[PDB]
């Protein structure tokens, strides 16, 4: 399929900064990703809630079957 | 209607990985300033 989703599993449980726009995910976290490439070494994803925020690369993997 | 985030900060490292600077924040900067104006006169020696 044309335009798929591309989704990641949390290997360490992260904390947001006041202020940093930043998402606490859960380790085994399932969420989808909405900017693979920010800058600083940081992503953008969703979770289940729907809710988005900043997340370090470093921290989570990325699944296959993307397209 | 959404936009892309821009980090505040640079990548914090992760646990059991190899060492890096990352996110570590910056040692305290030099004191300056402090009761100059009168300090030996308040210091000044005493007896009975």
């Amino acid at each position: 399929g044309s335009h798929m989703a591309t989704k990641a599993r949390v290997m360490y449980d992260f904390a947001a900064e006041p202020g940093n726009n930043e998402l606490t995910v859960n380790e085994g976290e399932i969420i989808t990703i909405t900017n693979p490439d920010v800058g600083g070494g940081w992503l953008e994803g969703r979770n289940i809630k729907g809710e988005r925020g900043l997340v370090p690369t470093d921290y989570v993997e990325i699944l296959p079957s993307d397209g | 209607g959404t936009v892309n985030f821009k980090p505040t900060r640079p990548a914090p490292p992760p646990p059991t990985s190899g060492q890096a600077s990352g996110a570590s924040r910056p040692l305290p900067p030099i004191a300056q300033a402090l009761k100059d104006h009168l300090a030996a006169y308040e210091l000044s020696k005493a007896s009975e």
